[PDB]
């Protein structure tokens, strides 16, 4: 029971680290989102400028 | 100018793919944080049984 | 001149996304590995519990 | 202990739902990888044109 209690708190700490890891993925995807918004505006002005 | 537009059409196609892939990646990131919070809140009520 | 300016922010954005993507791919590998340890410790705590 | 073994086997299945969700995240990140090489090729085709 004591050896199994720390083994349950071994999966719980690893799962807490996946929340952290996934929130690094989330922070990176949010930086790609802002970059895509700036790029989406730039591609618009080119596609307007080439039709002009 | 036709050539530039064809490259702009490739940029367009690629930036739509990234905007949708990132919106779907983010949708599985919130599902993975919710399944993590669920599996943790479950596991701590197995620790409640082991104590 | 307007096209040249747009193509500059397209180049800069692409490099920023290339770097961000590289990092996010790394974090995804780190996440699956902690699911290897978390599942190992849970398929063994279910075995201790059932014993 | 019977219902502690059950709650832990429910937390196994909720952890196997993360092992499916994080496989979808990796495929979505491979879909931006394939589009980032298209963006650099397309901006090389726009740069020679605008020049």
């Amino acid at each position: 029971v004591e050896e199994g209690t720390k083994l349950a708190d071994e999966a719980d700490e690893k799962l807490n680290s996946i929340v952290g890891a996934v929130e690094r993925i989330n922070e990176m995807l949010q930086n790609i989102a802002a970059a895509i918004e700036e790029q989406t505006a730039a591609v618009d002005e080119i596609t307007t400028a080439m039709t002009e | 100018v036709q050539e530039t537009t064809a490259g702009s059409e490739e940029i367009s196609s690629a930036t739509k793919n990234i905007a949708d892939s990132a919106q779907q990646a983010a949708s599985f990131a919130d599902q993975s944080t919710q399944l993590a919070k669920e599996a943790g809140d479950a596991l701590k009520k197995v620790i409640e049984v082991t104590r | 001149q307007e096209t040249t300016a747009g193509s500059e922010e397209i180049s800069s954005a692409t490099k920023n996304i290339a770097d961000s993507a590289q990092q996010a791919a790394s974090f995804a590998d780190q996440s699956t590995q902690l699911a290897k340890e978390a599942g190992d410790a849970l398929k063994k705590v279910i075995e201790v519990t059932r014993m | 202990v019977e219902e502690g073994t059950k709650l832990a086997d429910e937390a196994d299945e909720k952890l196997n739902s993360i092992v499916g969700a994080v496989e979808r995240i990796n495929e979505m990140l491979q879909n931006i990888a394939a589009a980032i090489e298209e963006q650099n090729a397309a901006v090389d085709e726009i740069t020679t044109a605008m020049t």
